[PDB]
């Protein structure tokens, strides 16, 4: 089966610094890929659908690229309500599965 | 529509005939004898509709959004005005109950 | 110069649509073939190029014959016929060498046997409706339209072997009359994968150059 | 201006009519409910004597009438300041039939064509082991075709720099005289953003897009 | 607009069946389809199965004999029978619709139920 | 003979018309189910724009549109051996006002008017004390009249011995010209057997009398 691996573990940066994330799968899944945060105990939310496009109210500051296997996020500018869990999910074919999870402390 | 000058947008004006019920939704009212009336085109739609002594509902449904560029406010009002089509026809005067 | 583009004179050809073989003694030695445009990959993409078409039929077998190894003391054999079975849709199909349906009236077939002219035939234009349709969107299981069935062929030997078997090939040819096209589509561009759908997998527009200038 | 049929008003002020030919309470203007066209949209279509069936007294028509003859018409409009940009392309293919995503089987039948409800395109390719899901990659556009050469059929490009609306008058197209409309869709709209939709920041960020179907001389 | 929500038992008994209910408001049943994602803290995120708009269902490979996932459309609620209910499904379990613009990805999520297997 | 509106077919062979004057899918023959006449019998009677509303097209334009004209047409045939005898009266009275059983009340809905199916008198007194019910002692008719003068209505004799059926045309009878029709009942079809049915030992003890309407003119 497909494997993802998110990477690194986790971060803890400052409030308004540009920090990356990214996750590999394990064959091609052609940007059929599902980014996704939860904070503390809540239901999660949908940002980046299919690697590129943006939700509809998720802002400005999120971007995510990458084609093939390599694919990655990309925060621009930190606030103080974007910490939490960060998830990538491929949805090629059925058995879907996660990524680890990372986290941000925000220090 | 007494709106700004750029933005747009589509509405209903779905009048109900007496004896069907109110419409609880925009689809169904759809159905029903209505008007589609545009912004951008005019700024003003004219309905006609009889009137005798439920009983009818004029009720209106957004069609779309109202789409409206930048530096421009978005709420916008709108009035309604009421005339007689034709000649009425009435009989048997009495007095008036808006007195003491 | 332009009646070189028209569209009769750019259908009215001929390939090679299919190649079979079979044996006289094998029991189950006879050739079948549904007739459909759909076999041969060239053939199909220049007839996909419209949506409704109208056209007469006329089919030709070139048959030959081959030695099997047969035993020993002096194999001699006289010339062979060969049976060529046509089946309208909707009628009886064989499933033997020795069956009722080759012996039935109302299918029509030819007999020919070696060393003369190939077997020319010719088939009008079978439908209840009003002309065959290449694109179907719609249910009979999806895309399948059981209206245009032309009909299917059977090949088999009209002899008994003595001493020595003999295997035959056939390479049935094709070629429309009188073509009349309707409602032009765009030319497919993606591969074909399976025959009797529509099938495919997503390819690029156009092979690639190193930049825009 | 202001065209009526029926009970039903629309309000209009060119129009692109069929192969060049001219096609009781039925006719009016049906309304299906808007879609909104983002920034990352791909394409929208509905298959067409499927999306009048499920909703309307003309269904209402087809529930005791199988078999019938139909003649189109398709207004489509979307309204936009003259702050956005961008290109569309209002096309009317028949006999549309689009591919499977898994390689051996065909699509479903809620896979090909929402009731009333736009079925939508999308940028990737999609899961092949999964169900009977519709192959739907934009740039093959569904049926292994360049969507390049989609402009053969008749069509319409909606700019929004000049133009605003789009007309189109279908004539009945099919090989039978009369069919059976429950398992036979013969036209289908494809609506397709070239140059998509780009605004500043200030500006509304989507544009709706209105379709407006009317029968016209259904015989039963 | 009211999104779906749901409605579970909570506790459980071990090696049993579990009954979770997921009521949705506002859209059809012939237009998306629902997503039935475990959340863990030990096992991380995973994904158990889907029912499509079509009423087909798919399901995960290490749950294939104690799933069976249905749904009714006028009605407009789905029902799903966990069986079997081992000492690892300490976890609170999502109800999640599916096809954000016909992506195949989840948008928008239940409230969570939190199932415990012991006493 | 064999006449037809829409789908339907009925086929006769005397008419008696109205008070001397004359009056797209309802024009059918509706077709109230029979009911039998025994030896010890007293009489039915229907509302007339009641029993059509209730389970005919008809009654579905009658939902939708409350008010309307209306004129109407009613054959009414009892077949019998030629070994039966009795005496029937067909009469069409209009503005049947039936009183109470109760001496102050009125009676309640479901007592004067089923639903397409017929009420029944009875050859005796009524309580009192019950309900809303209505007095129904036949000789008094319903309507505190004497029941022999009761012919200066609409009326057609069926006797057995020559006769067999009755064929009544009735006009539009209404102050208003334009009345809804939920809360009014204009005409009532009245049946009385004045010398009852009597047999001998061997026939068939019941005799049926099949009753069918059919609007004319319906304006809406």
């Amino acid at each position: 089966d497909i494997q993802m691996t998110q990477s690194p573990a986790s971060l803890s940066v400052s409030v308004g610094e540009t920090v990356t994330i990214t996750c590999r799968a394990s064959e091609n899944v052609y940007r059929n890929l599902a980014w996704y945060q939860q904070k503390q105990g809540k239901s999660p939310q949908l940002l980046v659908y299919a690697a590129t496009n943006l939700a509809d109210g998720v802002p400005s500051r999120f971007s995510g690229s990458g084609s093939g296997t390599q694919y990655s996020l990309k925060i621009n500018s930190l606030q103080s309500e974007d910490f939490g869990s960060y998830f990538c999910q491929h949805f090629w074919s059925p058995v879907f599965t996660f990524g680890a999870g990372t986290k941000l402390e925000l220090k | 529509f007494c709106g700004s000058a750029m933005a747009t947008g589509k509405f209903l004006l779905a009048y109900s005939p007496p004896g069907a019920g109110v419409p609880k939704n925009r689809k169904d009212a759809m159905l029903g004898t209505h008007v589609i009336w545009d912004v951008g085109l005019q700024s003003s739609c004219v309905l006609c509709v009889p009137w005798i002594s439920a009983a009818g509902y004029v009720t209106c449904w957004y069609q779309t959004n109202i789409v409206v560029p930048a530096d421009v406010q978005s709420s916008c009002d709108i009035l309604c005005f009421v005339s007689a089509c034709n000649d009425f026809s009435v009989r048997m005067l009495k007095d008036t109950p808006f007195i003491r | 110069s332009r009646s070189e583009s028209s569209i009769e004179n750019f259908l009215c050809r001929s390939a090679c649509v299919y190649y079979a073989t079979y044996t006289n003694n094998s029991k189950k030695g006879f050739a079948e073939w549904v007739i459909n445009t759909r076999q041969v990959a060239q053939l199909r993409r220049k007839l996909e190029l419209f949506t409704y078409l109208r056209f007469d039929l006329e089919l030709t077998f070139v048959i030959t014959s081959a030695q099997q190894p047969s035993t020993a003391s002096s194999v001699d054999a006289p010339v062979q016929t060969h049976q060529i079975m046509y089946v309208p849709p909707g009628g009886p199909v064989p499933t033997k060498v020795k069956d009722y349906a080759w012996q039935t009236s109302t299918n029509p077939s030819v007999f020919w046997t070696e060393g003369n002219a190939p077997p020319r035939m010719s088939i009008p234009f079978i439908s209840i409706g009003n002309a065959y349709s290449c694109f179907y969107d719609g249910w009979t299981v999806y895309g399948i339209n059981t209206l245009n069935n032309m009909g299917t062929l059977y090949m088999r030997h009209v002899n008994e072997a003595g001493q020595g078997p003999i295997k035959s090939t056939v390479r049935i040819y094709f070629k429309p009359k009188h073509v009349k096209a309707w409602v032009p589509r765009p030319p497919r561009l993606c591969q074909y994968e399976k025959q009797k759908n529509v099938n495919f997998s997503p390819i690029g527009v156009t092979t690639s150059r190193t930049d825009i200038i | 201006r202001s065209i009526t049929l029926g009970n039903s008003t629309i309000t209009t002020q060119n129009v692109v009519v069929g192969y060049g030919v001219w096609p009781v309470a039925t006719c009016r203007f049906y309304t299906l409910e808007s879609v909104q066209w983002m920034k990352n949209s791909a394409g929208w279509w509905w298959k067409l004597p499927d999306a009048l069936s499920q909703m309307g007294l003309f269904g209402q028509n087809m529930q005791y009438h199988y078999l019938g003859r139909t003649g189109y018409t398709i207004h489509v409009q979307c309204n936009a300041s003259k702050f956005h940009q961008g290109c569309l392309l209002v096309v009317c293919v028949p006999e549309a039939e689009m591919g499977c995503s898994n390689l051996n089987n065909t699509p479903e039948f809620s896979e090909l064509s929402g009731g009333d409800s736009a079925r939508m395109f999308t940028d990737t390719q999609v899961g092949e082991s999964n169900a009977k899901k519709v192959q739907t990659a934009v740039w093959n556009a569904g049926m292994g075709v360049g969507v390049g050469n989609l402009t053969i059929f008749p069509h319409q490009w909606i700019n929004l720099r000049t133009n605003n609306s789009a007309t189109l008058v279908m004539p009945y197209i099919n090989s039978v005289p009369m069919d059976n409309m429950f398992r036979h869709n013969n036209l289908t709209l494809m609506i397709i953003p070239f140059v998509p939709l780009n605004y500043s920041e200030g500006s509304s960020p989507y544009v709706p897009i209105t379709v407006t179907i009317a029968p016209m001389c259904a015989e039963y | 607009q009211v999104q779906l929500k749901q409605s579970g038992p909570g506790l459980v008994q071990p090696s049993q069946s579990l009954s979770i209910t997921c009521t949705v408001s506002g859209f059809s049943l012939t237009n998306y389809g629902v997503h039935w994602v475990r959340q863990s803290p030990g096992k991380g995120l995973e994904w158990l199965g889907v029912i499509w708009r079509g009423g087909s269902t798919d399901y995960n490979a290490a749950f294939m004999s104690r799933l069976s996932i249905t749904k009714d459309n006028s009605k407009s609620q789905v029902f799903f029978k966990m069986n079997s209910l081992q000492a690892d499904d300490t976890a609170i379990y999502y109800c999640a619709k599916g096809d954000y613009y016909g992506y195949d990805a989840m948008d928008s999520w239940g409230q969570g139920t939190s199932v415990t297997v012991s006493r």
